[PDB]
RNA sequence: AUGUCGGCUCGUCGCAUCCUGGGGCUGAAGAAGGUCCCAAGGGUUGGGCUGUUCGCCCAUUAAAGCGGCACGCGAGCUGG
RNA sequence: GCCCGGAUAGCUCAGUCGGUAGAGCAGGGGAUUGAAAAUCCCCGUGUCCUUGGUUCGAUUCCGAGUCCGGGCACCA
């Protein structure tokens, strides 16, 4: 969810970059990934 | 033994059990919640392996003269065909029936035989001593590494205590029955008019299990509190948290600490005290699992007995199964095999 | 490997055969008969052999079915052949038996009419192979 | 000569949030929870024991938060 | 934590300038006894705690280490 290394999990996971923020999002939920 | 291993196994009971596990098996009722599914082919491989029991039964039933002709003709091959699957056989004859009652817990582990003399006083202490030879003798020639641990020659004759180790395989599952009272009636030896008395003793059976001593505890596992502490020491007692508080959460055991002046070296004391009161909540629940591994009987008195021996009327008679024999010399010596297999039978009955 | 609808692929021995654990739910799940297969099915085992015949069955609603069979799991005709019982746990590096150029060869025979290779050189190779696959060194 | 613990009185600031407001995950059915995020506006009880801070306990509560202020506050008090 | 004193047979303990090693007890084999005790002959086993060093050689003389025994840890 929320940590300083937000990395990928599957092949299924875009590393989008929004506000400044380098945010995680795949199909699950359970890999939403944020950076802070 | 062998011609009658058979039916005490659910030999007719099984059989019938055996489809029941397929019964439901079938018709995949929603096959949610996992649990028959293990124990599903587990329990039924029993079943037509009772088969393979009356194949190997019939391989060795057929057998009885299945020399009769290796007695008239030696040398062939229509007759050394079945045979490499008839020496196979005697063999599972032993292993699906000795397969099936050491079946189960912790029984390969090495055994620890204890002997303490019932009531008869000085009589006790010496059919005592005797119980002893014989287990030894018996583990020894049955290849099994005998230790011993104690051995207490107790006043005027025989002993008081025994404790010996039996290293080996299924040790503990042999000399598990055994476990419990053993009687003796002959003429006292000892007493004057070598009129005719009874004698009891205690022979306890346990696995050797624990070897190592561990005993560390997780931060996590406990709670560090810091306080000012109460007493002498002018400004310092008072603007100084110098009294520690170490509390083990699961046990809810706590420690307090001022000896010294250092909230350091306070928990440190604290911790060495703590960790000491909690071996002995540790050594207290070790053994009141250990020892509820002695069993719930055995009150070493009287009408306890489980099995007793004559000899002036030669016989041993086994009162657990019902079983008499009549070589109380050869029992007290070795001759175990026999009464041990039942010994088990009768046991395992009920789990 | 043609068409498929529920289909439901299985080996079985010789006549020995109803035992819910090989089969039994195993067809029976689907909606069928462990009857119209018990014995349809030892109606062809004992006219064959008495080995293991990988036997695929497909299903329709009728609780009907498809039984085709076909040779022995390659597995089954290299161990015999050696004379082994399990397979060898860790291949690789220990033979626990052996065959030779030409048992492979044999064996080739008996199933090329379910491979998709008509040459012998060709079938014969997916078979030595299938040493490296239970530890059984090929003798050549 | 910069009066030292706890209590009382008076507070105020922090957020690393105990409630209450939002929100993402969940091994989230629902009601309940768990974990992380945002968010101090306001709230955060009465007692038994001990000089106690700290703790344990009784009875509750939405919750009975953790700290900084010369471990805030004796030219404001107490003085166990 | 500091500073003293320890560890030697199975238990409790002596011992030497550096070559050696002991006592009482328990224990084993015998003897009286109807049979035990007591008593009476015969007995033996030890790295002298660990690990370094000095010496030609260390139980022994020094460094260190572990466990146990004492004594102190005070002014605020
Ligand atoms: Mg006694
Ligand atoms: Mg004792
Ligand atoms: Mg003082
Ligand atoms: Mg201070
Ligand atoms: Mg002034
Ligand atoms: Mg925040
Ligand atoms: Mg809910
Ligand atoms: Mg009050
Ligand atoms: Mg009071
Ligand atoms: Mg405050
Ligand atoms: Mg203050
Ligand atoms: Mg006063
Ligand atoms: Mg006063
Ligand atoms: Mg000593
Ligand atoms: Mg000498
Ligand atoms: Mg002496
Ligand atoms: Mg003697
Ligand atoms: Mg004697
Ligand atoms: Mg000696
Ligand atoms: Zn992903």
């Amino acid at each position: 969810k929320v940590r300083a290394s937000v990395k990928r999990i599957c092949d299924k996971c875009k590393v989008i970059r929004r506000h400044g923020r380098v945010y995680v999002i795949c199909e699950n939920p359970k890999h939403k990934q944020r950076q802070g | 033994l062998a011609q009658r291993l058979e039916g005490l196994r659910g030999y007719l009971d099984i059989p019938q059990k055996e489809t029941r596990l397929k019964e439901l098996e079938r018709r995949l009722e929603d096959p949610s919640l996992w649990n028959d599914p293990e124990a599903a082919r587990k329990v039924s491989q029993e079943a037509a392996r009772l088969r393979r029991t009356v194949d190997t039964f019939r391989s060795l039933e057929s057998d009885l003269q299945g020399l009769l002709e290796l007695m008239e003709e030696l040398p062939a091959e229509e007759r050394e065909a079945l045979k490499p699957e008839l020496e196979e056989a005697a063999k599972k004859l032993d292993e699906l029936y000795h397969q099936t009652l050491l079946n189960f817990p912790h029984a390969e582990k090495n055994a620890i035989l204890t002997i303490q003399p019932g009531a008869g006083g000085t009589e006790a202490c010496d059919w005592a001593e005797m119980l002893l030879r014989m287990y030894t003798r018996f583990a020894e020639r049955q290849g099994f590494q005998v230790e011993v641990v104690d051995l207490t020659p107790g006043p005027e004759a025989g002993i008081d205590y025994a404790q010996i180790l039996v290293k080996g395989e299924n040790a503990y599952g042999l000399l598990s029955p055994e476990a419990g009272v053993h009687r003796l009636v002959r003429p006292s030896p000892f007493d004057a008019s070598g009129r005719r008395h009874t004698s009891f003793a205690g022979v306890e059976v346990i696995p050797e299990v624990d070897e190592e001593v561990e005993v560390v505890l997780k931060p996590e596992e406990l709670r560090i509190d810091v306080m000012r502490a109460s007493g002498p020491g002018g400004q310092g007692v008072n603007t100084t948290d110098s009294a520690v508080r170490v509390v083990h959460l699961p046990t809810g055991i706590t420690v307090t600490c001022q000896t010294t002046r250092s909230q350091i070296k306070n928990k440190e004391l604290a911790l060495k005290i703590l960790k000491a009161r909690l071996y002995e909540l540790e050594r207290k629940k070790r053994e009141e699992e250990l020892k509820a591994l002695r069993g719930e009987v055995e009150p070493i008195e009287w009408g306890s007995q489980i099995r007793s021996y004559v000899l002036d009327k030669n016989y041993v008679k086994d009162h657990r199964t019902g079983l008499m024999r009549h070589d109380p010399e050869n029992v007290l010596d070795g001759d175990l095999m026999d009464l041990i297999w039942a010994g088990l039978e009768w046991k395992a009955g009920r789990r | 490997m043609k068409k498929v609808v529920a289909v439901v692929k299985l080996q079985l021995p010789a006549g020995k055969a109803t035992p819910a654990p090989p089969v039994g739910p195993a067809l029976g799940q689907h909606g069928a008969n462990i009857m119209e297969f018990v014995k349809a099915f030892n109606a062809a085992t004992a006219n064959m052999g008495d080995a293991i015949v990988p036997v695929e069955i497909t299903i329709y609603a009728d609780r009907s079915f498809t039984f085709v069979t076909k040779t022995p799991p390659a597995s089954y005709l290299i161990r015999k052949a050696a004379g082994l019982e399990k397979g060898a746990h860790k291949p690789g590096r220990e033979k626990v038996g052996r065959i030779t150029w030409e048992q492979v060869l044999e064996i080739a025979k008996q199933k090329m009419p379910d491979l998709n290779t008509t040459d012998l050189e060709a079938a014969a190779r997916m078979i030595a192979g299938s040493a490296r696959s239970m530890g059984v060194e090929v003798v050549g």
